[PDB]
RNA sequence: CAUCCGGGUGUUGUCUCCAUGAAACAGGUAAAGCUGUCCGUUACUGUGGGCUUGCCAUUUUUUGGAAC
C-alpha cells in the first residue's frame, strides 16, 4: 500500500509478461494488444506480439475478430495515452 | 561538446543530409502542410533547419472535382526544421 | 501608433497590445509583463472573436465581433501566435 | 527483455516498417541508421499508402516526430 | 546554429510564411535564439485559394482581420501593420532576399 | 511535482486526450503526471451499459490528462 | 517570471480557466506550480456547446490551458514593484 | 522662574585661495541650472564600459497530431 510510480507499473507489465492493450494518442479508433518486453524514460516500448485492433465507431467495443498482427515494434511513446493490463 | 555532432552529422541518419549537402545534390523534403520541396540543401542544424538554394515547391490544390498543380522557385529560403517529414535523396 | 523599431518586448510594458492566439481570437490589453515562454500579463484585457456566422463576410467591410471583457489576464504562452501594438501608455 | 535503442540498434541492415502518425503511410526498408532522437535512415525503402504501394523511393530520411512504430519485418 | 545566422539578416525584406498560411512581408527587426521575429512595416497576406477554403482557413482569416490593420476592403485580404512580434514555432519558411551572399552570412 | 497527494487511494475520473474518459483509483503518480489507476474503467456516455473494466493496472501518460476530478 | 508567480499570488481567490478544448472552470484557486497545474474548488464548468456542470474539484494539467482569468485586485500586489 | 558659558542645521552675503567648446543679447523669477538663445555629443558599425545571467529538438510552453 504505496505510491507505485508509473515507470515501475510498466517494468511490472515487462516483469510479469501479462498482455496489455495501449491506447494510442490521437488515434481513437485503434489500439495495440501485445506484451511489453523493454522500455525507455519516455515511455518508448518494444511490444512482442503486437496486433492492431480496430475499435467499433458507435458501439465502442475492441474488434478482436479483424485485428492485424504486427509482430515485435517499437511504440514511440509520444503516440501512447494508455496502457492497460489483458 | 563539438566533436560529437561532428561525428553523429557524419554517421547518424542525418549523414544523408550531409552527403546531399557536400556533393551539392538536391533532395526532395515532404512537408506537414503537403507541400514538396525540391531544393539543394545549403547548411542544416540538429533540428533539420535548413537553409536552402534553389528551391522548387510543388503542392496539388482541391476544387471539387479536379485537382492543380500549383509550383513555385524560390531563390534561397529557410526551413523550420519541425515542418520536415522526409528528405530524399534524389536518384 | 508608430513604435521604435528597435523595441523588443521588455520594452512594450504598459502598452496596449492586441495579442493574437492560435485559435483565431484576439486579446487586447495593457501588458504588465512577459516571460521567457512569452507567457503574458493583459491588465484590463478584452477578448474579440468573429462568428462563423459573420466570417463569410471576410472571404473575397464592418464585421460584428464578439467581446468578453475578462479583466487581469494570463495567457499561456504556446497559445500565442503574433503580438501587434495598438496604444501608448498613458 | 529489450530496450528501444537495443532493439533499434540490432535492427540495422534488416527490413523495418515504419509507420508514420499521418496519412496512414508507412515507409518499408532496410533501416540503415539511427539517432538519439529515434531519427532513421533507410535505403531502399518504398513508400505504402493505406496499404498501396506507391513505388519504391530509395534513401530517406525520417524525421523521429512523424513516427508512430516501427515494427521488424519477415 | 543557423537561428545565430538569421540573427544576421537585420535590415533586410523577408517574408516569413507561417504555419496557418499568414505570409508575413517586411523588414526584419530582430530574432531571437528561438526564432521569434520582430518586423516594421509588415503586410500580411493570405493566400487567394486559402481564402475560398473558409473551412479550413478560417482561423487564419479571422486572425488577419483581428490584427486590425485590415482596413481596405480590397479583394484580397490584406493587413498593414507598423509592427508585429511573432512567436517563433509558428514560422513555417522564411523567403530570404536573392542579393544576399549566405557564404559570408553562414561563416 | 504535481501535489497530487490529496488524491492517493481516492477514487478519480479523468478526461483524457480524444474526448475519452477514464474513472480509477490513483495508486501513483510521476513528475510527468502519469498516473497508475487502480480498479480502471473507461467511461461512454451515461448509460453504464457503454462502460468497461479494463483492468487491474492502468498507466495514463501524463500529457495525455486533460484534467483530473476528485470522486 | 512574472506571469506564474502572479499565478501562485491568485491562491485563494476565484479565478476562470478556459481551457484548449475550450472548456471554462470558474472557481476559486486551490493550488498552482510552475507548470501552470492547478486546482480549483467548489467550480462551475462551462461546455463549449454552453452546457454547465458543478463540480467539486478540478486539477487541470497546466499544458491545456489556454488562460487565466485573475481578480482585478491583484495588480497591485508586490510582486510588480 | 531667569541669567550666563557653549552647540546644531538651513538660507543669504562676505572674505581667502585656486581656476578661469558655450558665460553675448532679451524676457521672466525670491533666485536659478527658468524661456528664447548658445555649445558639445549622440542615432549605423567596430572596440571599450555598464546591465541581463540567456547558451553554460525526448510528456507542462519554442523544433508541430497536422491536414483534410
Amino acid at each position: 500500500k504505496a505510491m507505485v510510480p508509473p515507470i515501475n507499473c510498466i517494468f511490472n507489465f515487462l516483469q510479469q509478461q501479462t498482455p496489455v492493450t495501449i491506447w494510442l494518442f490521437e488515434q481513437i479508433g485503434i489500439r495495440i494488444k501485445g506484451k511489453i518486453v523493454g522500455f525507455d524514460e519516455f515511455m518508448n516500448v518494444v511490444i512482442d506480439e503486437a496486433v492492431e485492433i480496430p475499435v467499433n465507431s458507435a458501439d465502442g467495443k475492441e474488434d478482436v475478430e479483424k485485428g492485424t498482427p504486427l509482430g515485435k515494434i517499437l511504440l514511440k511513446g509520444d503516440n501512447i495515452t494508455l496502457i492497460t493490463s489483458a | 561538446l563539438e566533436e560529437l555532432e561532428e561525428f553523429e552529422f557524419k554517421h547518424g541518419p542525418m549523414s544523408l543530409i550531409n552527403d546531399a549537402m557536400v556533393t551539392r545534390t538536391p533532395v526532395i523534403i515532404s512537408l506537414r502542410n503537403n507541400h514538396k520541396i525540391i531544393a539543394r540543401v545549403k547548411a542544416f542544424d540538429r533540428h533539420c533547419n535548413m537553409v536552402l538554394e534553389n528551391v522548387k515547391e510543388l503542392w496539388t490544390e482541391k476544387k471539387g472535382k479536379n485537382v492543380i498543380n500549383r509550383e513555385r522557385f524560390i531563390s534561397k529560403l529557410f526551413l523550420r526544421g519541425d515542418s520536415v517529414i522526409v528528405v530524399l535523396k534524389t536518384p | 501608433i508608430q513604435v521604435a523599431h528597435s523595441s523588443r518586448l521588455a520594452n512594450l510594458i504598459d502598452y496596449k497590445l492586441r495579442v493574437l492566439t492560435q485559435d483565431g481570437r484576439v486579446y487586447i490589453g495593457q501588458l504588465m509583463a512577459f516571460d521567457k515562454h512569452m507567457n503574458l500579463v493583459l491588465n484590463e484585457c478584452i477578448e474579440e472573436r468573429v462568428p462563423k456566422t459573420q466570417l463569410d463576410k471576410l472571404r473575397p467591410l464592418n464585421i460584428k465581433v464578439e467581446k468578453r471583457v475578462l479583466g487581469l489576464t494570463i495567457l499561456r504562452g504556446e497559445q500565442i501566435l503574433s503580438t501587434v501594438v495598438e496604444d501608448k501608455p498613458l | 527483455p529489450v530496450n528501444p535503442k537495443p532493439f533499434l540498434k540490432g535492427l540495422v541492415n534488416h527490413r523495418v516498417g515504419v509507420k508514420l502518425k499521418f496519412n496512414s503511410t508507412e515507409y518499408r526498408g532496410t533501416l540503415v541508421s539511427t539517432d538519439n532522437y529515434f531519427n532513421l535512415q533507410l535505403n531502399e525503402a518504398e513508400e505504402f499508402v493505406a496499404g498501396v504501394s506507391h513505388g519504391t523511393l530509395g534513401e530517406i530520411f525520417i524525421r523521429c516526430n512523424n513516427v508512430l512504430y516501427i515494427r521488424e519485418l519477415p | 546554429k543557423l537561428v545565430n545566422f538569421l540573427k544576421k539578416l537585420r535590415n533586410e525584406q523577408v517574408t516569413i510564411e507561417l504555419k496557418n498560411g499568414t505570409t508575413v512581408w517586411g523588414t526584419l527587426q530582430s530574432v531571437s535564439p528561438q526564432m521569434n521575429a520582430i518586423l516594421t512595416d509588415v503586410k500580411l497576406t493570405l493566400p487567394q485559394p486559402r481564402l475560398n477554403k473558409l473551412n479550413s482557413n478560417g482561423i487564419a482569416m479571422a486572425s488577419l482581420y483581428l490584427t486590425g490593420g485590415q482596413q481596405p476592403t480590397a479583394s484580397d485580404n490584406i493587413a498593414s501593420l507598423q509592427y508585429i512580434n511573432i512567436r517563433g514555432n509558428t514560422i513555417r519558411q522564411i523567403i530570404l532576399p536573392d542579393s544576399l551572399n549566405l557564404d559570408s552570412l553562414l561563416v | 511535482t504535481p501535489e497530487l497527494k490529496k488524491y492517493m487511494d481516492k477514487k478519480i475520473l479523468l478526461n483524457i486526450n480524444g474526448s475519452r474518459k477514464v474513472a480509477g483509483i490513483l495508486r501513483g503518480y510521476d513528475i510527468f503526471l502519469n498516473v497508475v489507476l487502480d480498479d480502471a474503467m473507461e467511461i461512454n456516455g451515461e448509460d453504464p451499459a457503454n462502460n468497461h473494466q479494463l483492468g487491474l493496472q492502468t498507466v495514463i501518460r501524463g500529457n495525455s490528462i486533460i484534467s483530473l476530478e476528485a470522486l | 517570471g512574472i506571469p506564474v508567480k502572479l499565478l501562485n499570488e491568485a491562491q485563494g481567490h476565484i479565478v476562470s480557466l478556459e481551457l484548449t478544448t475550450g472548456a471554462t472552470y470558474r472557481g476559486k484557486l486551490v493550488e498552482s506550480e510552475d507548470s501552470m497545474n492547478v486546482q480549483l474548488r467548489d467550480v462551475i464548468a462551462t461546455e463549449p456547446q454552453g452546457a454547465v456542470t458543478h463540480m467539486d474539484q478540478i486539477f487541470v494539467r497546466g499544458s491545456q490551458i489556454k488562460f487565466i482569468v485573475v481578480p482585478d485586485l491583484l495588480k497591485n500586489a508586490p510582486l510588480f514593484k
